[PDB]
RNA sequence: CCUGGGCAGGGCGAAGCCAGAGGAAACUCUGGUGGAGGUCCGUAGCGGUCCUGACGUGCAAAUCGGUCGUCCGACCUGGG
RNA sequence: AGAACUUUGAAGGCCGAAGUGGAGAAGGGUUCCAUGUGAACAGCAGUUGAACAUGGGUCAGUCGGUCCUGAGAGAUGGGCGAGCGCCGUUCCGAAGGGACGGGCGAUGGCCUCCGUUGCCCUCGGCCGAUCGAAAGGGAGUCGGGUUCAGAUCCCCGAAUCCGGAGUGGCGGAGAUGGGCGCCGCGAGGCGUCCAGUGCGGUAACGCGACCGAUCCCGGAGAAGCCGGCGGGAGCCCCGGGGAGAGUUCUCUUUUCUUUGUGAAGGGCAGGGCGCCCUGGAAUGGGUUCGCCCCGAGAGAGGGGCCCGUGCCUUGGAAAGCGUCGCGGUUCCGGCGGCGUCCGGUGAGCUCUCGCUGGCCCUUGAAAAUCCGGGGGAGAGGGUGUAAAUCUCGCGCCGGGCCGUACCCAUAUCCGCAGCAGGUCUCCAAGGUGAACAGCCUCUGGCAUGUUGGAACAAUGUAGGUAAGGGAAGUCGGCAAGCCGGAUCCGUAACUUCGGGAUAAGGAUUGGCUCUAAGGGCUGGCAGCCGACUUAGAACUGGUGCGGACCAGGGGAAUCCGA
């Protein structure tokens, strides 16, 4: 019994011919979905509570994990990295444009103050 | 055995202090907590017997 | 049964009448004192053998004592 | 995905008891299994009790409605006639 | 691997024969009898359902054992209302009595002016 | 009628819900999820289609062996 | 005296947890146990038995009946009937004999102070006497040991329920505080007045108790079925340790058994809450397998409560179990030592608890008992003296009656019988396996089912085959046999658009090696720890792979019945 159990642990006697039940009977699709989605939904909690994902992207990726899009933990973590790298670019370009507009409006306000000093 | 709903309407006895529980046939659109009025000069609404 | 924590409470209960059995059971780490008064079993467990010796000294001699091995 | 195209909720039965009978049972099964807007708490918690009885989840105010909908249109016509005969010529 | 056996002459799995299994100190699995669970008292006919808090949920024949601390709450309407009914009935009684006083003095002013 | 007890595993995949795609809109399509049914194979249980099998002064004044129908219910069953 | 059958050792098998096992309800009534005989019965036999004869065996406040109503059955009032009687259960009834308080009278006991009896006032729906469950409701006992036969009953040890308290058994609450004036250095004392039928927390609510009468209100009792999901226990799996035993032809830190905490009380985990406070959200947010929830207050923070069958603690190691050794002819629940340990995980099976959903022209029971709340009629010490009451901790006394053996069955029941028939239930191990399927093992039972020996003729009953043809036999493919499991492609006519469908038709299936993927826990990406699944590839065995077992032949049509 222990030798056969060690062989099953290594992966032997598990071919196509020695299967006598259906795939749902062997490993249930509902149990696979429960394990898969519980892991993919508590990794987001361990990210959100610590540092990684904020309040707004959590609900979006939560519904996207509820939908059958993200296969597993590796591509979930890579998609979170891709969204974070996109958010960094979208805030950096907006900060550059805001800095240009802020320096332009600051120069305009200071020259308006100079012309106000020339008037009075 | 009855498709019509039963309505459990409790009353107050004007003679001895005791709350009397009766069993009316539930009219359409009545709800729990609605004051059912009964008597001769009761104002005509859905659920009031007169 | 009931576990008495204080020394004086077990001592007053041992002096309380209608308590006919007091058992002393030593152990490898502590010692237990048993009062079978009426329908209850009162236990004073203590780990200090010097405190056990002085409580045996302050035990009332009018009441019988049974030692458990 | 739209799995069924015509049977809807009636696909739990299958091939039995006729197309016209299943079509006539479809609308009233949707009516008895749909949630309705509670007129008291404003929520959609009107669940069907036994036949004629509707029950809201919040605030627990049980109402006597129709046998398959929340309000029968004939009963709404009765209610309009009752308020008309109420405020018509002071009883 | 030890298969266990009934102790009474109640051979059917009825509602009163609702048991468990424990381990004796003599190293033997025994079939022990469990008393049926008693539920706490609940809503007083019209509020949101829920068992009343602060009551030892036992059988009412165990309520003879239970003393006058673990059967009620120190508030008035303690063991009958879940205190949401208390804070509703106090405000409801106060508001309806004050509005009846307002209607009475309005009818008194109508009698004085008419 | 009252009062109790019981029914292994699999197949088909309804309503609702999520995500994505097409379109100008109406709306449509795709992958999951869900566990519906006097639903299918099938065990215990309940009956008995055929072999017109075995007996047929038998185990039995109606039984046995295969092959069977149904098995969440218009299901089987104890006691009063 | 006598053995194919009685008993024991040993060997080989069956039942294989849906039992050929361990116990019950109904039914049997001594069949249960011991001793003796073997004429009689057991279809042969007996030294054996459920036969015969003799003698024993059933111990209960806490197991059940007794209590309660359920469907129903029933008497009086009443009506009917020639009549034994019949109808009926609120109908056409003067159908309560009980009680709080007050007053009057009498008696008795220590006439201090209480207890009875008679009268008057006042209150008081019974849905109508009564029966009806050894599976419904129904308070409270569990651990070890005991005999040839008993076991929750007997012995030891440890608990709990229900009634009892008048001269009110001991405590603790109730309950003892504040103010004024005088004396005293002060601690304190005195005179007088007043309060005192409990406190705390903002809260949900908590405590050692918390005056309560007729009456009223509410809850428990008191609820269907089926999915899901999570927690707890029991059993199973793995690694290490300890005790004993098996194999050693060679290997094997190997293989098999065991490794404990009852009821009750306290503390601490875990689960749950439609339970409270702060606090206001939209760029909507939080969570489930599925849902669901939120301005009638979500997230977050802080709290409260319930179950706590889980762990520790008194019980409780002195018992119990394993192993080793020692004394008594025996009797002694002997005597002494050691151990009765550390952990991990689960689409694992059973039971239980909790949340949530679905199903309905099906709403899935009452009563006996018990509790809380509203009402304040009344009761009591009234002051430096202590009561009215206690659902608080104790202490004392009692719990009557009936049943308790055994079979519960291919031999203790019924069928004329030790009859392949029938009869309602709980417990369930390891492997293969989707499975409580089938097969082989473990605990536990058994002698093959009212006989043995010799040979293997015809015929028969059950099982398997057979060169070539494949239904030509027969009324008819009757019987038997082919496909049968799983994975990957592909699926027609018709149609109520749901199906037909596992349509039909093809490929693979073994062993042994790898490779990839699917996780958890710690630190401000890195490091540690384990489950069984899928996919791909190589090598190889006599084309062999569902290797046993498990197990759909298919298609075209007609009639009838949806
Ligand atoms: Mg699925
Ligand atoms: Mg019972
Ligand atoms: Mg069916
Ligand atoms: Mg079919
Ligand atoms: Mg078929
Ligand atoms: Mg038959
Ligand atoms: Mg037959
Ligand atoms: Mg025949
Ligand atoms: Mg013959
Ligand atoms: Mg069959
Ligand atoms: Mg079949
Ligand atoms: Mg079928
Ligand atoms: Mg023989
Ligand atoms: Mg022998
Ligand atoms: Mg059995
Ligand atoms: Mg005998
Ligand atoms: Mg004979
Ligand atoms: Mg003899
Ligand atoms: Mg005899
Ligand atoms: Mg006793
Ligand atoms: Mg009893
Ligand atoms: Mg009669
Ligand atoms: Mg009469
Ligand atoms: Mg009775
Ligand atoms: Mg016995
Ligand atoms: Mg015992
Ligand atoms: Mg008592
Ligand atoms: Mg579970
Ligand atoms: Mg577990
Ligand atoms: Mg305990
Ligand atoms: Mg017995
Ligand atoms: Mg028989
Ligand atoms: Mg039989
Ligand atoms: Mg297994
Ligand atoms: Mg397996
Ligand atoms: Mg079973
Ligand atoms: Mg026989
Ligand atoms: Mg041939
Ligand atoms: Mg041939
Ligand atoms: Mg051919
Ligand atoms: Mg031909
Ligand atoms: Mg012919
Ligand atoms: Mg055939
Ligand atoms: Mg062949
Ligand atoms: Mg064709
Ligand atoms: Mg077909
Ligand atoms: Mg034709
Ligand atoms: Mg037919
Ligand atoms: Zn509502």
């Amino acid at each position: 019994c222990r030798k056969n159990t060690l062989a099953r642990r290594k992966g032997r006697h598990m071919g196509i011919g020695k299967r006598k039940g259906t795939a749902n009977a062997r490993m249930p699709e509902k149990v696979t979905w429960m394990r898969r989605m519980r892991i993919l939904r508590r990794l987001l909690r361990r990210y959100r509570e610590s540092k990684k994902i904020d309040r707004h992207m959590y609900h979006s990726l939560y519904l996207k994990v509820k939908g059958n899009v993200f296969k597993n933990k590796r591509i979930l973590m890579e998609h979170i990295h891709k969204l974070k790298a996109d958010k960094a670019r979208k805030k950096l370009l907006a900060d550059q444009a805001e800095a240009r507009r802020s320096k332009t409006k600051e120069a305009r306000k200071r020259r308006e103050e100079r012309l106000q000093a020339k008037k009075e | 055995g009855r498709g019509a709903p039963l309505a459990k309407v409790v009353f107050r006895d004007p003679y001895r202090f005791k709350k009397r529980t009766e069993l009316f046939i539930a009219a359409e659109g009545i709800h729990t907590g609605q004051f059912v009025y009964c008597g001769k000069k009761a104002q005509l609404n859905i659920g009031n017997v007169l | 049964p009931r576990k008495i924590e204080e020394i004086k409470d077990f001592l007053l209960t041992a002096r309380r009448k209608d308590a006919k059995s007091v058992k002393i059971k030593k152990n490898k780490d502590n010692v237990k004192f048993k009062v079978r008064c009426s329908r209850y079993l009162y236990t004073l467990v203590i780990t200090d053998k010097e405190k056990a010796e002085k409580l045996k000294q302050s035990l009332p001699p009018g009441l019988a004592v049974k030692e458990l091995k | 995905a739209k799995r069924t195209k015509k049977v809807g909720i009636v696909g739990k039965y299958g091939t039995r008891y006729g197309a016209s009978l299943r079509k006539m049972v479809k609308k009233i099964e949707i009516s008895q299994h749909a949630k309705y807007t509670c007129s008291f708490c404003g929520k959609t918690k009107m669940k069907r009790r036994a036949v004629g009885i509707w029950h809201c989840g919040s605030c627990m105010k049980t109402v006597a409605g129709g046998a398959w909908t929340y309000n029968t249109t004939s009963a709404v016509t009765v209610k309009s006639a009752i308020r008309r005969l109420k405020e018509l010529k002071d009883q | 691997v030890q298969r266990l056996t009934y102790r009474r002459r109640l051979s059917y799995n009825t509602a009163s024969n609702k048991t468990r299994l424990s381990r004796t100190p003599g190293n033997r699995i025994v079939y022990l009898y469990t008393k049926k669970v008693g539920k706490a008292p609940k809503s007083a006919c019209g509020v949101c359902p829920g068992r009343l808090r602060g009551v030892r949920a036992v059988r009412p024949k165990v309520l003879m054992r239970l003393s006058k601390t673990k059967k009620h709450v120190s508030r008035a309407y303690g063991g009958s209302m879940c205190a949401k009914c208390v804070r509703d009935r106090i405000k409801r009684a106060f508001l309806i009595e004050e509005q009846k006083i307002v209607v009475k003095v309005l009818k008194a002013q109508a009698q004085s002016q008419k």
